[PDB]
């Protein structure tokens, strides 16, 4: 009965603009996924170099705060 | 193939921009000719501030020294001080007193400009017979005349603003010629 | 095709290209969405980098 | 008799898509050394096409401090600019007249002008997407208020 389809769903009539706020190329080659974390506090990156790649939401006012390979 | 295609269409976009052109751009709108956006002169119904003109000045000034400078030519009568706000002229006859192109005196700096100009035509024209150029320059009057017979002043003082900016819309077209000449010499080699 | 498209469920003919400016080439019983490109010099300031992806987008 | 045919025709399929799946990763491998020598192309023409613009146009030279377009713009090397904010919030409170063509407000913006205009050109030629929006006009017009400036 209660299931919310988002944790945080986007704000009313929200309408993506295409500004772009950060341009990031930390990965080496193709990234396979982006999964943003429920808190939407971080969001990770994973990629065909073997590394995956942890990011701040809120520093997207930019750096890999973690990463792991 | 993505990312070959994009790289090859960065090697045309750049095969097809020479450096000069890709440091200015120059076209106009109406009246006013402009150089990387930045209009020369006002029109009489636009409150244009002198700021913008004296950026547009710093712009012509270094293009027209880097012109000069990449092609080797030697300035025979002023030197070119290119200043984003506050471009002059000092000439190597007479460096005792100068005259400012900037605004906010003037009238023999905007002439002296018009003499480079008329130093760097005379080594483009010395290139080859098919060059060219739009609008006439007489430096000894001060005036631009066009040719596709009308005639006006750079000088600002005892004249009007209408008829002023339309010779500087002139005298820019004429720049853009010289830089397609330029550059023509220079973006196959 | 590198261009992300916003697309309106309930009023799809408010869908649009986020991935890019105008500079772009603008655009059986089941309610199919069509998109199709419409059939469209003066340096009016410089051109622009190309902001969107310039390679196959994986995911958003 | 059925599956015969299936164990065939599904063999058969393993060794073609098994031989198909041997040739896309040859071309992979050899569209992939094309694209390094796309890459090192555009490598070498950025580069030669940098060095003209910094050689014809935007020539930087250090003398401490460094200048650009010319030794008659400069900035010093420390970027200690708080001379020029301080001649600024000075101005800015008692006014004073630009006696010399040297002052420092002159120059200074001048260097950040034809700064801002190569960084954008560097921008378009390394296709580089900057994260701060900027462009040559943020340094022309009235002399920069203190927010705005910094």
């Amino acid at each position: 009965e209660n299931a919310e389809w988002e944790s945080k769903p986007p704000p009313p009539g929200w309408r993506p603009k295409g500004l772009l706020v950060a341009h990031l190329h930390e990965h080496k080659s193709a990234v396979n996924r982006i999964r943003v974390s429920d808190e939407h506090s971080l969001f990770a990156t994973c990629s065909n170099d073997g590394t995956v790649k942890i990011w701040n939401s809120q520093k997207m006012e930019t750096r890999s705060i973690l990463t792991y390979s | 193939e993505n990312q070959m295609r994009y790289a090859q269409t960065q090697l045309d976009k750049l095969k097809k921009t020479n450096v000069f052109n890709a440091t200015f751009h120059i076209w106009h709108s109406g009246q006013f000719g402009t150089i990387n956006n930045f209009r020369l002169g006002r029109l009489p119904s636009v409150p244009v501030e002198w700021n913008e003109i004296n950026a547009a000045w710093g712009q012509t000034v270094l293009l027209l020294h880097a012109l000069a400078n990449k092609m080797g030519l030697k300035f025979q009568r002023y030197r070119l001080v290119p200043y984003g706000n506050h471009s002059y002229l000092e000439s190597l006859t007479d460096k005792s007193k100068e005259l400012p192109l900037y605004c906010s005196k003037f009238d023999h700096a905007m002439v002296a400009f018009l003499d480079c100009v008329q130093q760097f035509k005379e080594e483009v024209e010395k290139g080859e017979t098919r060059f060219c150029l739009p609008y006439r320059m007489d430096v000894e009057k001060g005036k631009i005349e066009d040719t596709g017979g009308g005639s006006y002043s750079i000088k600002t003082q005892f004249n009007s603003e209408e008829q002023w900016t339309k010779a500087l819309k002139f005298m820019l077209t004429n720049l853009k010629w010289g830089l397609a000449w330029v550059s023509s010499q220079f973006y196959n080699k | 095709d590198m261009k992300i498209r916003f697309w309106d469920l309930a009023y799809p003919e408010r869908s649009y290209v986020v991935a890019g400016s105008t500079s772009s080439p603008s655009v059986e019983g089941t309610e199919v969405v069509q998109e199709i490109q419409n059939k469209q010099t003066p340096r009016r300031g410089p051109e622009s980098l190309p902001v969107g992806h310039h390679d196959i987008i994986t995911d958003v | 008799q059925k599956l015969y045919s299936r164990a065939q025709r599904h063999q058969e399929k393993k060794e073609k898509i098994q031989r198909h799946n041997r040739k896309l990763g040859d071309l992979v491998e050899k569209k992939t050394i094309d694209l390094r020598s796309h890459y090192e192309r555009l490598a070498n023409l950025r580069r030669s096409h940098i060095l003209e613009l910094t050689s014809v146009i935007f020539p930087i030279e250090e003398v401490t401090s460094i200048s650009i377009t010319g030794p008659w713009i400069s900035l010093p090397n420390n970027g200690d600019y708080s001379a020029y904010y301080s001649w600024v919030e000075e101005k800015k409170t008692t006014q004073g007249p630009d006696m010399e063509q040297s002052n420092p407000a002159y120059t200074i913006s001048a260097a950040l002008c034809y700064a801002t205009q190569l960084v954008n050109i560097l921008s378009h030629i390394l296709d580089v997407n900057l994260p701060k929006k900027l462009c040559n006009s943020e340094f022309c017009g009235e002399n920069l208020s203190k927010q705005k400036f910094t």
